[PDB]
RNA sequence: CUCCGCAUAAGCCUGCGUCAGAUUAAAAUGAACUGACAAUUAACAGCCCAAUAUCUACAAUCAACCAACAAGUCAUUAUUACCCUCACUGUCAACCCAACACAGGCAUGCUCAUAAGGAAAGGUUAAAAAAAGUAAAAGGAACUCGGCAAAUCUUACCCCG
RNA sequence: GCUACCUAAGAACAGCUAAAAGAGCACACCCGUCUAUGUAGCAAAAUAGUGGGAAGAUUUAUAGGUAGAGGCGACAAACCUA
RNA sequence: GCUAAACCUAGCCCCAAACCCACUCCACCUUACUACCAGACAACCUUAGCCAAACCAUUUACCCAAAUAAAGUAUAGGCGAUA
């Protein structure tokens, strides 16, 4: 494990766009 | 891969702790105490650092003048063979002469 | 015994006696067909054919014609999750011989219907399990696989 | 004997038990659970004492304490703070559900004053004849230390003895004389053994 | 004090996602893509 | 290619290794020429086996027992029970000197005894 | 004979066999020597037939019935045994006063460490035994080197032992920090 | 001709070559079995 | 088919015995892998000896003729001391050294072709090239650095040693 | 524990010819002449055939000895754990 | 959708302080971990070289009992390297 938390933050802003995509919200 | 799935918990500093709180105190011990403390004798450590700075080879040359007959024996010949090395990275190798 | 000092013997000295002795021997079923005289043991590695005569003899009053004795070795193939072998520890065996005619088998020490208890048992939790076991029935084919609950 | 890995995750099932194997094999390696460090002495939570929970599923509820595990300071109470688990189940046969208790904290659990039925905090203290009991900081009352079955399951007030089991009257039967002799010494004379002849001395090296 | 890249992540992907669209193992390998990114640029 | 991680045993090693080797059994005896065993019956531990003919004690003990401390036995709490009473009755009594102390039941010497205190020579 | 090493007939097959509590060194402190000498062999052969038992289980693939019924009879034994040695020291420092039955002595090995030699049995004195005088009790001058390299090991040991002590401490405080006090 | 056969194992060879009465024999082998103390060996000889 | 085989020594150390198996062999009966249980029993072999002095020219080879050199593996007496006796250990296997369940290496006795021990073909088809063999018209070294290889069973000479 | 040489005490060598043999034919056994195959193989030097020797300066099991500024060597600058 | 991915503990490092240092029984220098028999063997002795000198041949720093300073000074040295 690496430590840190800005890469990690940034990291789970690409994974609910990447979410949104796969399931688009009404 | 290479990257945390979750974020890490929360990093939670107190900055009014006693340690925080009270850093730098005593600093000017000698300006505001008639000079009768340094303020390089509130440092502490290594006895061979106290109040002293210099690189790896006069660190490494100071601490086995001042503990070098205490030190482990497996030690004691590692710290000679790296003054060793030093002597000949300082003294020969380089881009500048 | 094991474990002891031994007193050290010279010509004309005392003779040797052990008041309590350590040696715990267990009688043991042999895994091949032996004559009917024939007993075997389970002895300690110190322990003596000469010993294991005059054990039995004083402490169980049993006469014995013949002991013979073997060592068997104890396989150290077995290894552990770290590779590191294990080892089954070595055991001498022991063969008696009864001496005046007399016949020794070994006795049966589980009978089933001993192991089967004529006392009723009743375990709450092995009735609870059984009684609801039985009640519950398997699905109806022909109902589908509709939950059968619903009386509706 | 016993064989405890260093850092072994103690459990609700007892350690050498076939469900502990299959959950703590010998080449697992866990993060240590942290617990916090209570004096045997100051511990003040037994079997078949009646607790008050704090916090949980069902609070402010009071139930016996059934079983105690020191080394992760957990108090399990018959009945309450329970969910839900199917036992003997079988490959065709779902099984029975039963309600399964999970432990409890010291802290998330309370000791309630015999005297009124509310959580209370008690301190230890020595009474006249000397013995420790513990008495409720508020309205203060002693609160002794609950009788529980002993672990093996012997009843002693149910007790018959066998054909194996000495007798109380000879087993307390005192026979011994203090001597300056040996017990081989002493069986010689007892049994009728004689033994003229001398031990040559050897030497030691 | 050990510091190591945390980020290397993001900095791979500002090259791929311009070889989204190539033929071959040069549109998913960074090794491969960085080469013919620059030459396309 | 040999095992030096396991027990030296006399199952390994030639002939001449094998028989010299044992597994801790004391001798009874010694070998004489042409390898004839001469068996000591003095050497053989003899078995003091007691009558257990009307013994009250048995293998286990009743639970209906009390719970009594365990009072590790010392020197002086067996000298106190043994040695003092009849040392208290001849200093009252009037006779009483070091001289007689063999007679109280001390042991100047351990030489020709049977069974020697210190260094011991008998079995358990 | 041959029938004590088995248990009573009526109990073969049975799943529990009542016992009772197991001989407490108290309780035998009381007792003669010539009754321990007699209470020494009735134990034995109660170990000896739960030894058969224990075995005979194992070839059957069954479990043994009470298995408790063998620990108690060991620790029986090993209070029998803890009284007898306790009665035997104490009267050896009255006539004697010495601490240990065998006797031996403190001495260096060739590796240069401290070691308590246990003296052996002989039958000749230990100037003209062939064997124990090629054994060596001294240390010659190169082992000191060694004796520090193994005593600076054991202190490294010591002190990563009483570090890791120390920081398990300062980390019982971050999630318990009501315990300052 | 083929090789790697060179290990004709033999326990008086063994024992006697490298053995524990041997290495004590000299100074040297008590230094060996020194550096295998300090080590750690499981086996420190044959 | 029989390249052997059985046993001993050496080495190895439970390594195809029973039960069970989700493991395994190309093979979801077998098993050398896993778990449990059992097993090799001394008469063979190993483990020996009281002291001091003293004795010991004449091989072996069917040892008799005979003939040798390289000149050889076997022996006692005197005096003293000495009435208890069968312990301890090895004993299994399809096995060791070669990283392998390796076409290699491995002493001795018996068997000298076996009474023992084993299986070259997973199934099909029957192209090339390649490998190992068999037969071959007429000719018979024209091949080739060379009669290499194969077949056959042969003369003479030279150099070097 | 391979190998080179040595020490101690052992073992093996059919049959035929000549009967004298560091003699010949020729098994076991030791070696490795030529050819093909094999070349990450059965094998970190092998397989098949063909060959040299095979009562001697022979082959071979066991234990021991010589150690690197060295040893050993019927000198190939051989061999001393691929 | 598989293969995988992801984690926070185990403990470790550098200092400070303090000198350090065993045990149930049994076995263990002979073939260690081997109950039991006539012995007399005994320990000490300059480190060298790589390297630097652009080769090399005299020479070439290696804790040695107080941090600092005197001082890289006196001095030594193929009076070169350097000490
Ligand atoms: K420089
Ligand atoms: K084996
Ligand atoms: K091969
Ligand atoms: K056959
Ligand atoms: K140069
Ligand atoms: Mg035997
Ligand atoms: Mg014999
Ligand atoms: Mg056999
Ligand atoms: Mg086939
Ligand atoms: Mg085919
Ligand atoms: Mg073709
Ligand atoms: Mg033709
Ligand atoms: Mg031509
Ligand atoms: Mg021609
Ligand atoms: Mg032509
Ligand atoms: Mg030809
Ligand atoms: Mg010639
Ligand atoms: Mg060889
Ligand atoms: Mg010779
Ligand atoms: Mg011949
Ligand atoms: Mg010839
Ligand atoms: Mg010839
Ligand atoms: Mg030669
Ligand atoms: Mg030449
Ligand atoms: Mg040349
Ligand atoms: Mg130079």
């Amino acid at each position: 494990v690496k430590k840190g938390f800005r890469a990690a933050f940034r990291f789970q802003k690409e994974l609910e766009r990447q979410r949104l995509l796969r399931c688009p919200p009404p | 891969i290479g990257i945390r799935l979750t974020l890490p918990p929360p990093k939670v500093v107190d900055r009014w702790n006693e340690k925080r709180a009270m850093f730098g105190v005593y600093d000017n011990i000698g300006i505001l105490g008639n000079f009768e403390k340094h303020p390089k004798e509130l440092i502490r450590g290594p006895i061979w650092l106290r109040g002293w700075k210099g690189n790896e080879l006069q660190r490494c040359i100071r601490k086995r003048k001042m503990v070098g007959s205490r030190m482990f024996a497996d030690d004691l010949h590692n710290l000679n063979k790296r003054i060793r090395y030093l002597y000949k990275h300082f003294n020969r190798h380089g881009k500048f002469r | 015994a094991r474990n002891v000092v031994y007193p050290l013997y010279r010509l004309g000295g005392p003779q040797l006696r052990v008041f309590r002795t350590n040696f715990f021997i267990q009688l043991v079923r042999p895994g091949v067909a032996q004559p009917e005289d024939t007993v075997q043991f389970r002895i300690p590695m110190e322990m003596t054919r000469v010993d294991l005569r005059n054990y039995l003899e004083g402490i169980y009053n049993v006469p014995v014609a013949a002991v013979r004795t073997r060592v068997q070795h104890g396989s150290n193939k077995r290894r552990d999750h770290r590779n590191v072998r294990i080892k089954k520890p070595d055991y001498k065996v022991a063969y008696v011989q009864l001496a005046h005619g007399q016949t020794f088998t070994f006795p049966d020490l589980f009978p089933e219907k001993d192991e089967s208890p004529e006392g009723s048992a009743a375990d709450d939790l092995y009735s609870m399990l059984e009684e609801e076991r039985q009640q519950r029935q398997s699905s109806d084919p022909r109902r589908g696989g509709v939950p059968s609950w619903f009386g509706l | 004997k016993v064989t405890l890995p260093p850092h072994y995750r103690y459990g609700m099932s007892p350690p050498g038990s076939v469900a502990d194997k299959r959950k703590n094999p010998p080449w697992i390696r866990r993060r240590p659970v942290v617990v916090e460090p209570i004096s045997d002495e100051d511990w003040y939570l037994f079997c078949g004492d009646t607790v008050e929970i704090l916090e949980g599923k069902d609070a402010g509820k009071q139930g016996k304490v059934v079983q105690v595990i020191r080394q992760r300071n957990w108090v399990v109470v018959g009945g309450l703070n329970t969910h839900y688990r199917y036992i003997g189940k079988t490959m065709d046969y779902r099984g029975t559900m039963i309600p399964s208790e999970a432990p409890l904290l010291h802290r998330q659990v309370k000791l309630v004053d015999p005297m009124d039925r509310k959580p209370t905090e008690i301190e230890w203290r020595f009474t006249e004849a000397g013995e420790r009991v513990r008495v409720s900081t508020r309205s203060g009352r002693i609160i002794p230390k609950p009788e529980f079955p002993r672990a093996d399951g012997i009843v002693p007030e149910t007790w018959i003895d066998g054909p194996k089991d000495t007798s109380v009257e000879d087993a307390l039967e005192r026979t011994y004389v203090p001597c300056l002799k040996t017990l081989q010494e002493e069986v010689m004379e007892a049994m009728g053994i004689k033994e003229t002849r001398k031990y040559k001395k050897v030497y030691w090296y | 004090l050990r510091n190591r890249v945390t980020d290397r992540y993001f900095r791979i992907q500002e090259v791929l996602k311009h070889a989204r669209h190539f033929r071959g193992r040069k549109n998913r390998c960074y090794r491969l893509a960085v080469r013919t990114v620059i030459r396309a640029f | 290619g040999a095992d030096r991680m396991s027990k030296w045993t006399s199952k390994r090693g030639p002939r001449s290794f094998r028989g010299r080797k044992g597994r801790g059994a004391k001798g009874i005896g010694f070998l004489t020429s042409g390898w004839r065993f001469v068996q000591i019956k003095e050497m053989v531990p003899e078995f003091v086996v007691p009558d257990l003919t009307g013994f009250k004690l048995k293998p286990y003990v009743s639970y209906l027992a009390p719970e009594s401390e365990e009072t590790p036995l010392t020197a002086a709490q067996l000298f106190s029970e043994a040695v003092a009473p009849a040392i208290e009755k001849d200093f009252k009594d009037g006779t009483f000197d070091p001289d007689n102390l063999e007679k109280y039941g001390f042991e100047p010497t351990q030489e020709g005894k049977l069974f020697q205190l210190y260094p011991r020579n008998f079995l358990r | 004979g041959l029938e004590e090493f088995f248990d009573d007939p009526k109990n073969w097959g049975q799943e529990k066999v009542k016992s009772g509590a197991a001989w407490t060194c108290q309780q035998l402190r009381n007792k003669s020597n010539e009754d321990l000498h007699k209470l020494w062999y009735v134990l034995l052969k109660e170990r000896n037939m739960l030894l058969t038992l224990e075995q005979e289980a194992k070839r059957q693939r069954l479990p043994m019935p009470s298995p408790e019924r063998l620990d108690k009879v060991v620790d029986s034994m090993d209070a029998l045994d803890k009284v007898v040695q306790e009665r035997e020291d104490a009267l050896r420092l009255l006539q004697t006063g010495q601490e240990r039955a065998r006797p031996g002595a403190w001495r260096r090995d060739i590796f240069g460490r401290i070691i308590w030699h246990k003296f052996k049995q002989w039958v000749i004195p230990w100037h003209l035994n062939k064997r124990y005088n090629r054994k060596r009790f001294f240390a010659l001058p190169y082992v000191d080197h060694f004796l520090r390299l193994e005593r600076e090991k054991r202190a490294r040991i010591k002190a990563r032992k009483e570090n890791l002590e120390r920081k398990k401490a300062k980390i019982l405080l971050k999630k318990f920090p009501h315990l300052a006090e | 001709k083929a090789r790697g056969n060179e290990y004709q194992p033999s326990n008086i060879k063994r024992k006697n070559k490298h053995g524990w009465v041997r290495r004590l024999s000299t100074p040297a082998g008590v230094q060996v079995i020194l550096r295998r103390m300090l080590k750690g060996r499981k086996s420190l000889s044959h």
